[PDB]
């Protein structure tokens, strides 16, 4: 069992993010390429990212992909997908695994310019709105404001 | 994925034996999840098995 | 309060590396808690290292620091250590033990099968790495094999990304 | 399966003693199902013809037709469901934990009932209450659920409008004019034969109840 | 950082491997894992 | 709306139209009593506006199939406007009830002549209103199997016919409304309630609840049954997952459908119709996929009855859905001073901010006719 | 030759791989005022370009 291989990702897939996957091989000799692969789950049948990705002693047998799941491309609807099939091929080995996603990508921080407001007043309010990267998302955003009874009041 | 087939006939009194396999099985890429879920049984004392 | 402190643990593994000086750290808090860093306190541990042998350690005792409210201490374990098991209790001469508020805790060695290990020289410097300074850690693989061990690989991670991964060769050093 | 006093391989030789030679009769299988009949029950057949019998040999034994019910799969059966022994539960089943601390139901006023029945609303739900057919809303028809669990209760309770077409154990006894009679209206008690038995030979709805003979709704003698 | 297993140390290192080298982060799950820094 | 529950035909509906052959034992009946049913289900729309994942119905077959089945359907009344499934059979009350219900169906495309229906009525109800309990079958005691179902024990049977009858009499009576009639109405619900009211075996119990709900929705002791046929339910799961109900030890096994198996599915479809006149979609949820499951398969005793109330039952539920689906216009306005607002409230848009109502005038809120419901406040802030 | 195409297909490496490319788009359309974010010299089928 000298031939092995190792392909470590996050533990959880971040919809819409930039996920770096990276692959070691040992026991190998002959420069060869790999495939790491982010499909449809059970199915396999749409692929949502590939990487082809080169391994040789020139790059001492490492290397690494960067794959990402394009929101729109995930089927979407009532029954949002929970499970993606992260995939290895190579002319040695072949293997998938279950890898989770989840949708939880990015950050908005409200500020509101007073922490405290009398009634007769309106509040200024505002969202910085970043990725899971910490860039500008430049994606629309809603608020929604909930009275301390629990009563949704409005949302913009 | 499961294939069959069906004896038309059998052998019999020494003729020639059907020889071939009756069912061929495939290793699929299934569409569907299981539903399948363990049966906690109660109080009853699960073993290992 | 008859017992106002309450401990934790803050940066521990409870994962050993033999023989590397083992650091613990622990806070003290309040009821309503707050970094009270003036109280002494002392650690009783015990250990095993093979076939079940328990052996008793000596005790050690430190202040909290002030500021920082870590009571700090190191355990030199033996080289052959298994696992350790132990106890931190408030050491202030005023509260009876009953008060001196106290906790135990537990730490497992990494159980590799094949007896093969990649220790880390870090000490847990306490003090954040400033941006654009050079980060030196030697790596130490030890193992049965550590001929075929030509190079360890190494990643960078933060936050859900990996960011670095790279290759540490072998020296003729070994 | 050879017959004692046969053997070879396939029963082919006789012993000395076997009589009766060339006695046959067994079951053949089967017919495909019948289409299904004016009944919608289809059939199938098997003819004891595989052999005949012979000679003294039995029929071939037991029922020569089945029948059986015409049945399909009327719904969409996407997927087998995992079903078990003794799956079901009675209203036994312990009431969950409520940890979400989401308002209960409200009991509704009295005359009263609840529009939207539920185990639990949300922190901000309304419930509407509604009043029987005999009775009228009076005050704000809504409970609202806070963070605490309570209602905001409302003032509202169902006053009575009306008074329904009195039923006591006695058929008859009664007028057919109206199932349902304002407060204070007559109600009519006409014996069939002109005779009281017990009450009023006539009364009238007191806007709380006519206070009737229980017992006896004018059980007059014919 | 540490971990009782190599599986145990991908896993609290927030990463999941795929290695047929006799290890499965199968062994372990996302327990809230609420430790202080 | 909530948790909406997608319970549809299979591709069988080709089947259940196309049903087992036309013949003796009026299997010409039993093949085309579906046919209207089918046909209704399908008049939720979506059905015929989609049924793309296989080659359409074609349309002008079921009109042709509908136009034929009223022309079958007039072959089996008897001259005096009863209803015998043989031509010179004995007149039933029952096959009249049935055919009632059938013709409150079809009027969409093919109206019976109100005066037949009213005949068939005054027939029924002048000949067999009784003082206590109602509607005895006038002369035919030998039941049919595939057109009818078990009756009771003779203790309270009536309360079968009573609430057979009045469902056919309900779906018949908008297109005749005649006063004795609804008075007929009165009475048989005053006899099935007051019988109703000691819990007859729960299959009586849930047939009377389900006629009950065409009544006085809203009728104490009414509210009442319906309370014991909700304490008789049977689920799976804490919070239930699926809901039916068994009597008559129907838990003892049934791998093919089968009188006992029919009692449950029609005993389920009737506290589901029930449920459904309370509009009580949270409650009819897991019943809905409970019968989804089609678990004791292939459904009954493959009954005309239990098929017939199942698939009305899951129409009645496809409707609904529609039916609360949010698309409500409001406008509000001062009666003398103008305008005030107007909210597109939608299931995307649900909920729109408060408004301070200004003016000293009283104000009229109204919408455009849309769909679903909402609910409208109004509060007032007073020193005193 | 159900095994040519089935099996080739579950188990790929156990077969010669022809892993590199063999069709590809030509380079995406400009937009105005914009610019595909990854530039490239080869663009296989199944490829995203953002």
């Amino acid at each position: 069992q000298e031939q092995t291989y190792v392909i470590s990702a996050p533990k959880i897939f971040r919809v819409g993010a930039s996920e770096n996957i990276v692959i070691q091989v040992y026991g190998y000799t002959e420069a060869f390429d790999a495939t790491i692969s982010i499909k449809s789950y059970p199915d396999k049948k749409f692929s949502y990212s590939s990487g082809h990705v080169h391994l040789s002693s020139e790059n001492k047998f490492q290397n690494s992909a960067i794959l990402t799941i394009q929101p729109k491309q995930l089927p979407g609807g009532q029954n949002p997908v929970s499970y993606v099939y992260l995939e290895v091929v190579s002319k040695h080995f072949s293997k998938s695994k279950r890898m989770p996603i989840t949708y939880d990508n990015g950050f908005l921080f409200i500020h509101t310019d007073k922490p405290v407001y009398t009634p007769d007043q309106s509040v200024k309010v505002r969202v910085y709105s970043l990725n899971d990267d910490l860039k500008p998302a430049k994606r629309e955003t809603v608020l929604t404001f909930i009275d301390p009874e629990g009563s949704e009041v409005d949302m913009v | 994925q499961s294939k069959v087939r069906s004896v038309l006939r059998p052998s019999q009194f020494g003729g020639q034996p059907c020889t071939a396999p009756l069912v061929a099985f495939q290793p699929c890429i299934p569409s569907k999840l299981c539903k399948i879920e363990e049966a906690d049984c109660k109080n009853k004392f699960r073993c290992d098995s | 309060v008859l017992s106002p402190y309450k401990l934790n643990l803050v940066a521990t593994p409870l994962f050993l590396k033999p023989g590397i000086p083992y650091p613990i750290k622990v806070q003290v808090k309040d009821s309503l808690d707050q970094l009270v860093g003036g109280v002494p306190v002392t650690l009783n541990a015990q250990t095993i290292d093979v076939n079940q042998e328990t052996s008793d350690l000596d005790p050690s005792k430190s202040v909290t620091r002030v500021d920082d409210g870590v009571a700090s201490f190191v355990l030199n374990l033996p080289s052959g250590v298994t696992v350790l098991e132990f106890n931190v209790k408030t050491d202030a001469p005023d509260l009876p033990e009953e008060n001196q508020a106290r906790e135990g805790y537990r730490a497992i060695a990494y159980s590799s099968l094949s007896q093969s290990y990649l220790y880390i020289d870090w000490t847990d410097n306490h003090k954040a790495l400033l941006v654009g300074e050079h980060l030196n850690i030697i790596v130490t693989p030890k193992s049965p094999y550590i001929d075929k061990i030509t190079h360890y690989n190494y990643l960078i991670l933060s936050k859900g990304k990996i960011i670095h991964f790279g290759t540490r060769e072998k020296f003729s050093d070994a | 399966v050879c017959q004692s006093g046969t053997y070879g391989e396939n029963c082919e030789k006789q012993s000395p003693d076997y009589k009766s030679n060339a006695v046959d009769g067994q079951w053949g299988c089967w017919s495909s199902w019948s289409t299904c009949d004016a009944t919608y029950k289809r059939s199938r057949t098997r003819e004891c013809n595989n052999p005949a019998p012979q000679r003294g040999g039995k029929r071939c034994e037991g029922e020569k037709r089945q029948e059986e019910d015409c049945t399909f799969s009327i719904m969409e059966n996407n997927g087998q469901p995992c079903i078990n022994d003794d799956e079901e539960m009675k209203e036994v089943d312990l009431p969950e934990i409520e940890a979400d601390s989401g308002c209960p139901q409200p009991v509704p006023p009295e005359n009263g009932f609840i529009r939207n029945e539920k185990q639990l609303y949300l922190v901000g739900e309304d419930v509407e209450i509604s009043c029987l057919t005999g009775f009228e809303t009076v005050g704000y028809q809504y409970f609202r659920c806070l963070p605490d669990g309570t209602w905001r209760q409302g003032d509202v309770e169902c006053q009575r409008t009306e008074c329904i077409k009195p039923v006591v154990q006695e058929v008859l006894t009664i007028t057919p004019f109206q199932r349902l009679y304002r407060i204070g209206e007559s109600i009519e008690l006409t014996c069939p034969k002109g005779f009281v038995v017990a009450g009023p030979s006539r009364y009238t709805c007191q806007g709380n109840s006519w206070t009737p003979p229980i017992s006896n709704s004018l059980t007059c003698e014919k | 950082g540490g971990g009782l297993n190599n599986a145990n140390v991908f896993h609290l290192a927030g990463l999941t491997f795929l290695t047929n080298a006799n290890a499965d982060d199968s062994q372990e799950n996302d327990e809230p894992c609420k430790e202080i820094l | 709306v909530g948790e909406i529950l997608s319970a549809v035909l299979s591709q069988e509906g080709i089947n259940i139209l196309t049903h087992l052959p036309k013949g003796s034992a009026e299997a010409e009946l039993m093949s085309v009593v579906p046919v209207f049913y089918v046909f209704h289900y399908l008049e939720t729309g979506n059905h015929w506006n989609i049924f793309h994942s296989d080659p359409l119905i074609e349309k002008q077959k079921l009109k042709k199939k509908l136009k034929e089945g009223m022309l079958s359907i007039m072959s089996y009344r008897n001259a005096d406007y009863s209803y015998s499934v043989w031509k010179g059979g004995s007149a039933s009350t029952w096959l009249t009830a049935f055919a009632l219900r059938v013709l409150g169906q079809v009027n969409k495309y093919v109206e019976q002549n109100q005066n037949s229906i009213c005949n068939s009525l005054l027939w029924l109800v002048e000949n067999y209103q009784l003082d206590n309990g109602s509607f005895k079958e006038n002369s035919q005691y030998q039941p049919i199997k595939l057109q009818g179902t078990l009756p009771v024990e003779a203790r309270e049977n009536s309360l079968y016919l009573t609430a057979f009858t009045v469902i056919g009499i309900r779906k018949a009576f908008d297109i005749c409304p005649l006063v004795k009639i609804d008075t007929a109405l009165i009475k048989a619900d005053n006899f099935l309630l007051e019988n109703t009211l000691p819990a007859q075996s729960t299959f009586t119990l849930a047939i009377s609840a389900y006629a009950l709900s065409l009544g006085d929705k809203t009728h104490p002791q009414f509210r009442s049954i319906v309370s014991a046929l909700k304490r008789e339910a049977l689920v799976k799961g804490n919070p239930p997952i699926y809901r039916f109900w068994k009597d008559n030890l129907q838990h003892k096994d049934s791998s093919v459908p089968n009188t006992g198996t029919a009692r449950m599915v029609e005993t389920t479809a009737y506290a589901l119709l029930t449920s459904l006149n309370l509009k009580d979609i949270n409650y009819v949820n897991p019943v809905i996929k409970w019968l989804s499951e089609e678990q004791r398969y292939g459904g009954g005793f493959y009954s005309t009855q239990d098929t017939i109330n199942a698939i009305e039952g899951l129409t009645e539920y496809s409707l609904l859905v529609k039916q609360l689906r949010l698309s409500m216009d409001i406008d509000v306005s001062y009666k003398h001073k103008g305008a005030l607002h107007n909210y597109k409230m939608t299931d995307k848009n649900f909920l729109g901010r408060p408004v301070e109502v200004l003016l000293n005038d009283d104000l009229i809120v109204s919408t455009g006719f849309g769909s679903g419901l909402a609910t409208v406040h109004v509060t007032t802030v007073v020193h005193k | 030759d159900e095994e040519l195409e089935h099996l080739r297909l579950l188990e790929p490496h156990c077969f010669p791989l022809s892993l590199v490319p063999t069709e590809f788009c030509p380079s995406p359309p400009a937009l105005k005022d914009g610019f595909v974010q990854d530039e490239g010299t080869m663009f296989p089928v199944g490829k995203n370009v953002v």
